[PDB]
């Protein structure tokens, strides 16, 4: 079927028409390489680059478990996002051979995601990581403050503390104890009324990363692990100091365990 | 990829050689050489391999046959068949310390006759499969094999400077055939998993530490160890069904454990078998969970495990009315800054003055906790506060005096 073409227009012109339409794993596996058969330069624009996008994205995705492979495919072409994906499952230790896969692989990747795009990527991350909590369904202002009902908006018994923590209703937007409203779908419970799935589109991905709020409260072991990873190690000291000093103000308020603090 | 091509194509063969009903084994013997050496070609030099595996039969069966490790198994030092180049025997040595990772037993005897080749690494590693029955007389072994259970276990245990993890199964397999009491061939057929819990329900006072190393020698899964764990955690308390006494007995078993999270995972998970009017040793069950989680501090976890404390409270312990196993829980309770929901219960408990209770307060925070909770949760009956901030009543009183001193001069 390649190989009739009518014209070598038509050659090269359905060969990088092919691939953005939601292509399949075997499919671009395939199709890159039948695009390198014979093109070499006669669409280089964006394409080139296109082409490493995947020419070691792949690889990427290609460490993982087996069955870990399956959800690998949801993002197997958007490397830089891919990187942040495998950052956001708390999926840790499967990070440490991207990253030495990145750094040995590189060698002149003329792909954009340049290291310091890395840095970028594991320093947001662990400010987000380490960071510690210091009729319709209800709107993002129409959630009930934190600070409104001592009491659980619903539960009613444990009060607002670190240990003793709560978080915002979907159903009312009251500040609903998860105990009381441990259910997922006037001011009713969850009952009574989650990895990252990456894209390659960017709206959704901005929601998420507004939204991916890892639900485990700030134990330094994640943040550790997370920044033991990029290679700014002066840096990342540097880094470490100060979201220490933003946690010290933090103690004399009094709705936090001291002790574990 | 010649090399790597050859490889795929000779592992391709065997893929459909196996199907065959009467396998030409020494047919496929040559192929199983030329593998090999085709992997030792390509270290020498230095998806596909993918696939190879997914058809690969280097684990065929009849191939890893016993006689495969008979008493001369391999040939002798002086075998050493001068057919090496430079670096292969050196590549072959070093693919043959992935081996004695991989601790395939029967391949390896079965790689060494057909390659004939006399790493004694290799010599000892045979010397020791069947040492582990001690099949054979001490002086009858090689000239430099032939030189007390774990006489063999030590002898020249580290002598292996590769494949040590051979000689720590070894000694595991003795230890556990002299403490047992069966032969080789007994205990070697049980599963890991099965003999790691009979060690479990072991109550002998020194078996600890040895099964723990066994357990290091085992080196199966850790997920495993934990359920282990949990199950000898609920079997030991069943059977109980000072206080400060057995804390260490319940931790020296948690101790077991490499990283404690798992541990505690699993313990909550096995909280949910408690037995039919399962109180008494349920309580500790309780206990432990705290212990466990707060050293590591995993947030989450002890949200849940406060939850759940207070389920036992109001699920159980109310129905329950056990006063004194209530007060050692709230005792217990770590987060007793977080005891709202028998706080007054206390006072209202008849605990108000029972809180002056002696020899509770082996740091004196009980006594602290006390003081506060008459600042906070009672304020106004000095008597039980004499009972457990005299700062406090001295404002207090002082405050009383300047108002009655000011209302004269109003």
């Amino acid at each position: 079927l390649l190989r009739r073409i009518p014209d070598p227009t038509m050659c090269l012109e359905v060969t990088e028409q092919s691939l953005d339409q939601h292509t399949s794993l075997a499919t671009s596996h395939f199709l890159a390489n039948y695009l390198t058969t014979h093109f070499y330069g006669q669409l280089t624009a964006v394409r080139h680059r296109e082409i490493q996008a995947l020419y070691v994205g792949s690889k990427i995705l290609l460490t993982l478990p087996e069955q870990h492979r399956a959800s690998y495919s949801h993002l197997s072409s958007n490397p830089l996002f891919m990187l942040e994906q495998l950052l956001m499952n708390m999926k840790v230790d499967w990070a440490t051979v991207a990253v030495q896969t990145l750094q040995q692989l590189l060698v002149g990747q003329e792909i954009g995601f340049t290291m310091d795009e890395v840095d970028s990527l594991l320093s947001r991350y662990a400010e987000k990581a380490l960071d510690f909590p210091y009729a319709t369904p209800p709107a993002r202002h129409q959630w009930v403050p934190d600070e409104t009902e001592s009491i659980c908006m619903v539960c009613c018994r444990e009060h607002f503390t670190m240990f003793n923590r709560r978080h915002h209703c979907r159903r009312c937007g009251r500040l609903v104890c998860s105990s009381c409203s441990t259910k997922k779908m006037a001011r009713v419970c969850d009952q009574c009324y989650v990895e990252w799935i990456l894209d390659l589109k960017e709206e959704e991905n901005e929601l998420v990363r507004s939204e991916f709020y890892y639900e485990q409260a700030p134990s330094a072991s994640l943040c550790i692990a997370i920044l033991n990873l990029h290679r700014d190690s002066i840096a990342c000291g540097h880094q470490l100091i100060e979201h220490c000093c933003r946690l010290s103000k933090g103690l004399t308020n009094p709705e936090v365990d001291a002790g574990l603090l | 990829s010649s090399m790597e091509e050859r490889h795929l194509l000779l592992t391709l063969a065997g893929h459909w050689l196996a199907q065959e009903d009467v396998v030409p084994l020494d047919k496929l013997e040559e192929l199983e050489k030329q593998i090999w050496l085709c992997r030792i070609t390509q270290h020498t030099l230095g998806s596909f391999d993918s696939l190879a595996s997914e058809f690969s039969f280097s684990k065929l069966a009849a191939l890893n046959t016993s006689k495969y490790l008979e008493l001369n198994s391999l040939p002798s030092k002086e075998t050493c068949e001068n057919r090496l180049d430079w670096k292969e025997q050196e590549s072959l040595n070093f693919l043959i310390g992935r081996l004695l990772d991989d601790g395939c037993v029967h391949e390896a005897s079965r790689v060494c006759r057909y390659f004939h080749f006399y790493n004694p690494d290799v010599a000892l590693v045979l010397h020791c499969r069947a040492l582990a029955s001690g099949e054979a007389s001490m002086e009858d072994l090689h000239p430099e094999i032939h030189a007390e259970v774990v006489t063999n276990l030590e002898v020249l245990t580290s002598k292996c400077l590769h494949g040590k993890n051979y000689c720590r199964q070894v000694l595991c397999l003795y230890d556990l055939a002299k403490e047992l009491g069966c032969s080789y061939t007994d205990v070697a057929a049980q599963d890991g998993e099965a003999m790691l819990r009979k060690i479990l329900a072991s109550q002998q006072p020194d078996r600890c530490k040895r099964a723990q190393a066994f357990i290091s020698t085992q080196g199966l899964k850790p997920d495993t160890v934990a359920e282990l764990v949990a199950e000898e955690v609920t079997r030991e308390l069943l059977t109980s069904s000072n206080p400060t006494e057995e804390s260490q007995t319940f931790l020296q078993l948690t101790t077991l454990c490499q990283d404690r999270t798992l541990v505690g995972m699993k313990l909550l998970d096995k909280i949910s078998s408690v037995p039919h009017g399962e109180l008494s040793c349920t309580t500790e069950l309780l206990i432990l969970a705290h212990h466990c989680f707060t050293l590591t501090c995993h947030m989450e976890g002890i949200i849940r495990v406060l939850q759940a404390a207070h389920m036992l409270t109001d699920n159980h312990l109310a129905p329950s009315e056990e006063y004194g196993l209530v007060v050692r829980l709230l005792t217990g309770i770590g987060r007793y800054n977080e005891m709202t929901y028998i706080f007054d219960l206390l006072h209202k408990k008849h605990y108000f003055e029972v809180l002056m209770r002696k020899k509770l307060d082996p740091s004196g925070t009980l006594k602290t906790a006390l003081l506060d909770y008459i600042k906070r949760c009672r304020p106004g009956d000095s008597e039980k506060h004499n009972m457990i901030m005299c700062r406090e009543i001295g404002e207090n009183h002082e405050a009383a005096a300047r108002i009655q001193l000011k209302l004269i001069e109003s």
